[PDB]
């Protein structure tokens, strides 16, 4: 839900003022989304290790979790290992019993997109679609109707 | 010649090969939706499937969703060729299917949409290119920022010499429809402050409230309203919250509608604000040139606002270091040719056939269409060692 | 020596010409079967 | 590099047995050397200044820098970073009826960031023309809208 | 949710729709103008790449037999098929470069002998650079592939 | 607690940059052992006690 | 070398302070590796003229 401004001092900015006292470092760079989406990279040197680089940022990051929201907190937040391009791109389709784009994302979502990102070191893996959920639309006629609110 | 068969012939690091796999992207201007950036992603997937049937087995398209970043206003087509075997000639090979892909989309179209190369390599080292970066280095905010890249993106196609091509990165700059709740009167009316706020929060934009169990997984539960209830800034006022009192009242009690001008990706550099200035060298300049005479254009800038390079490079190749690898090639050759020979006048003889090789590589590679990349780089020190050798037999064999 | 040195690579092209000793991994194999080997065949079988 | 890590994932077991107060406020995990090396004093000459303004400029600028810079173990500030300070008055507390938790209530509320959502929002009506973020109740900024709080 | 003085019951489907739908709909995937989801798996910086690869079919395949009617899946946008071709045309070309060896060899020494001690001279010796950087540290790469060529 | 020895409360932002906000209480209410007693906590019926 | 980069960040910092802001050094330990290697590379010297 969050705007740009909202992200970048409620979870960007608090981060930055925690990512400090790591071994080897060039530069961190930030985006920060109206879609209420942000997304730090720290690089390093040349030859280092991604097994040791990683850890020492995601604890350094937590030592920041209970200064934002909760709406952050317990929605998902990732320290992973990065390679700006992908490789397999497997598409999901259907041909005969039809179904639709949305009822395929969770299928996919629901069975192997948890096992693909955990085998032979998968860095992150982007889901194109959603996973299910119990989603409710709330009237706002229908909520004054009977006196009430979301 | 074998000197200026070597400093015009110019310096690339890697080539630019067909993989079978290249792609194309999409964006929007100021504020467009999923319906608008569908019909332009509808007419890509056109061109690659009736317009190119030869070529192309399949496509895979993605509504929302740039290698910028995301939001409704994106997109990206993956293309996967046919075999290459199927594919016989120049045309029917990325470069050319990519050339005429970009007249197509820049010609019956009324957006942003490209279509590029898969270097291989990573995103960086494209040669004869860079990459600038615009800090907040005193107390300014967004809105003295934005004014100063306004300023340096203007001067650097002001006077080019021996011109370039700089442009911003994705800071497009839209309008924001903020809500001014007037504290005085919600007290009076007697709402709750928090009620409010998450009334305004998990109706527009979603509230994570709960986990549940569909078919044995567990997934999320969220909260929100029918789309025809948050599409416009008048329904606002539909929106009813309960005060202590038992009575029903609106939002247009409390709140205040007007528009107001923000940005939708906020960037930040090394902890503080920041805004991205993709440029290129220059078609005569090269990069150690094109820096060089950009750092004056930021240093021109008003106070406040500092710079530093992102992320470009950090010392190359044919660039500084090429030489401290030949210079040190050199000192070792000659001494080793000295360890099995003694002079000095031996290797004197070696150490001048160097050029006979070289005058030859470079012929061949300056004469058709390819460059001084890595691959040719290696080429020569092949020619080193294999003059050595063919030399070294005319001097082993005679003395 | 044209090779090696020029292997001591520089940052992000750090395998790039880093990746002579691919090279001289062959040249000194090269050296090798040459100094073993051919010798041996030739005298071995020829003529 | 290892003799962390394991250390703050262990005290990373034992953060929600502790009060919050401590836990929003700055744990840290670092490496330590008992001594200083290179002490950087600031000072003012022309455009006079105080010890406490210094302190801020010093933390907001250059500290962030520095202790993530060329391995640095953890920065001592020799003094501190600022903060919206307020000092109640308690005769003018009983003067209008009032404790410190009714001035608390007000700062959690009025200084405070919400996540509004979006018109054309992410599931939309097909042929709407137009998507913007909506803002709502922004973080305050000076001494003076601290001042005017309810 | 309520129940209205007069024992009316007012429920939650009675306020709101409730559909099980996707917790995301911000983005949605097209596969020749069909209705899809799939995974966009990318590298796990330092990972085997091809091997990596060769283990997203591993999970994939014990997935394939428990599907529904209709789903089946497709392989745009892949990697794999790139490494297959980069060694098939270069020992490919390794082959070409002793066959023309050969006929050197022949035409300036008729003795078939003589053009034999040359042609196992050079495949005993590329054999030994695979087993040095092996015990080195490197891999099949495209530049140590082209490096035994050149 | 939040007058003697300060509380944190919320975080603002000054000139760009996220800090912290502190709310204790003027130093001359909390010097000695006698200005404990100033402090009025509100009871449940509406009037004040020392 | 970490010291070396302390004056790194610190040098881009220096051109945007207000007015009368100045860096001093006090406790820095720097200068005693310059002294041990001048005063120690220079006894090398001596002991060869010698
Ligand atoms: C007259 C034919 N016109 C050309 C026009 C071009 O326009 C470009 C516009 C851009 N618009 C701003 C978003 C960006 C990012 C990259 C471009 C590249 C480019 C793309 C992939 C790899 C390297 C380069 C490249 O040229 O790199 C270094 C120069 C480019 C290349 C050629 C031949
Ligand atoms: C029968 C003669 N025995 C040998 C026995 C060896 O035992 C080793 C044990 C170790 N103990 C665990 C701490 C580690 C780390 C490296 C070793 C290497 C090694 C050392 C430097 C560079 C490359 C290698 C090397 O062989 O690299 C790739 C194979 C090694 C090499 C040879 C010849």
């Amino acid at each position: 839900g969050a705007d740009a401004k909202t992200v970048q001092d409620t979870v960007t900015q608090v981060i930055e003022q925690n990512m400090n006292g790591i071994d080897n470092l060039m530069y961190m760079s930030s985006n920060s989304d109206s879609t209420g989406t942000v997304q730090i990279t720290l690089t390093f040197e040349s030859g280092t290790d991604a097994d040791i680089a990683q850890v020492q940022v995601q604890a350094k990051l937590q030592l920041a979790m209970p200064l934002l929201p909760q709406e952050v907190q317990q929605q998902g937040v990732s320290v992973e290992k990065s390679s700006s391009s992908f490789l397999m791109v497997v598409g999901v389709i259907n041909t005969d019993g039809t179904m639709t784009q949305e009822d395929i994302s969770d299928y996919v979502a629901a069975n192997m997109k948890d096992a693909i990102s955990r085998t032979s070191g998968v860095g992150d893996v982007q889901l194109f679609g959603s996973q299910y959920a119990m989603r409710i639309w709330m009237n706002p006629n229908e909520l004054n109707k009977f006196q009430l609110t979301p | 010649g074998m000197a200026y068969l070597f400093v015009r012939l110019p310096s690339s690091f890697l080539p630019d090969e067909d993989q079978g796999v290249f792609m194309t992207m999409v964006q929007l201007p100021a504020g467009a939706t999923q319906e608008r950036t569908q019909k332009v992603l509808n007419e890509v997937t056109h061109y690659y499937l009736t317009k190119e049937k030869n070529n192309v087995e399949s496509v895979f398209a993605v509504n929302g969703f740039g290698f910028a970043g995301r939001g409704q206003n994106t997109g990206i087509a993956f293309v996967s060729l046919k075999d290459w075997a199927d594919r016989p000639g120049e045309e029917n090979k990325v470069e050319a299917i990519t050339m005429r892909a970009t007249r197509a989309f820049s010609q019956i179209k009324d957006a942003m949409v490209f279509a590029f190369n898969l270097p291989a390599i990573v995103e960086l080292g494209t040669a004869t290119g860079f990459d600038f970066e615009l800090i907040d280095q005193a107390g300014l905010g967004h809105e003295k920022l934005t004014q100063a890249r306004n300023q340096l993106l203007a001067e650097a196609a002001k006077h080019p010499d021996m011109l370039t091509s700089v442009r911003p990165n994705g800071l497009e700059d839209t309008p924001q429809f903020k809500i001014d709740i007037d504290q005085e009167k919600a007290q009076a009316l007697g709402v709750s402050i928090n009620d409010i706020n998450t009334t305004l929060g998990a109706a527009w934009g979603g509230s994570y409230v709960n986990d549940f169990i569909d078919r044995g997984r567990v997934k999320k539960v969220y909260v929100m309203s029918e789309a025809k209830y948050r599409m416009l800034p008048d329904d606002i006022g539909d929106w009813y919250v309960r005060a202590a009192d038992g009575q029903m009242v609106p939002f247009s009690a409390f709140s205040s509608s007007r528009w107001e001008y923000g940005s939708p990706r906020l960037e930040r550099y090394n902890g503080l604000p920041s805004m991205e200035i993709l440029g290129q060298a220059a078609p005569g300049k090269s990069t150690g040139e094109a820096m060089e005479l950009m750092e004056q254009l930021a240093s021109k800038l008003p106070t406040g606002v500092g710079y530093d390079w992102t992320g470009s490079y950090q010392e190359r190749l044919s660039g500084n270091q090429a030489p401290s690898l030949y210079a040190i090639s050199l000192i070792v050759v000659f001494l080793c040719l000295a360890a099995l020979y003694e002079s000095w006048s031996i290797p004197f003889s070696v150490m001048l056939v160097v050029p006979l090789g070289v005058i030859g590589a470079l012929l061949a590679a300056t004469f058709r269409g390819l460059t001084n990349d890595v691959y040719f780089q290696v080429g020569l020190l092949t020619t080193i060692g294999l003059s050595a050798k063919n030399a070294i037999l005319i001097v082993e064999f005679a003395k | 020596a044209v090779f090696v040195p020029m292997a001591f690579f520089g940052g992000s092209t750090g395998a790039i010409y880093r990746q002579s000793i691919t090279i001289v991994s062959a040249m000194a194999l090269s050296v090798l079967v040459a100094l073993i080997l051919t010798p041996a065949l030739c005298a071995t079988m020829l003529k | 590099d290892i003799a962390q890590v394991q250390v703050q994932a262990k005290l990373q077991l034992a953060m929600p047995l502790l009060p919050q107060e401590v836990q929003q406020q700055g744990v840290s995990v670092e490496k330590s050397s008992s001594s200083f090396l290179m002490v950087v004093g600031v000072i003012n000459t022309d455009g006079t200044m105080t010890q406490e303004d210094i302190s801020d400029y010093v933390a907001a600028n250059m500290k962030d820098a520095i202790s993530r810079t060329s391995g640095v173990g953890d920065v001592q500030l020799f003094g501190s970073q600022y903060a919206m300070r307020i000092w109640m008055n308690p005769n003018e507390l009983n003067k209008f009826q009032l404790t410190p938790v009714d001035v608390i209530t007000a700062i959690k509320a009025q200084n405070a960031q919400v996540a509004a959502g979006q018109l054309g929002g992410t599931p939309p009506v097909k042929g709407q023309q137009l998507n913007a973020s909506i803002i709502a109740q922004t973080r305050l900024t000076s001494t003076e809208e601290f001042g005017k709080i309810l | 949710l309520k129940v209205n003085q007069d024992g009316s019951r007012v429920l939650l489907r009675d306020v709101a729709k409730i559909e099980l739908g996707g917790e995301n709909y911000d983005i949605i995937a097209e596969f020749n103008g069909q209705p899809a989801s799939g995974l966009g798996i990318k590298l796990a910086t330092g990972a085997n790449a091809l091997d990596t690869a060769a283990a997203i079919r591993a999970e994939l395949a014990k997935m394939e037999p428990f599907f529904p009617s209709g789903l089946k899946i497709v392989y745009p946008y892949d990697t794999t098929p790139f490494v297959k071709i980069s060694i098939h045309e270069v020992v490919k070309t390794l082959v070409e470069a002793i066959i023309l060896v050969f006929l050197v060899m022949y035409l300036f020494l008729q003795n078939f002998r003589a053009t034999l001690i040359p042609t196992i001279a050079v495949p005993v010796v590329l054999l030994g650079t695979f087993a040095v950087l092996a015990a080195f540290g490197f891999s099949i790469n495209t530049l140590t592939m082209f490096g035994m060529v050149l």
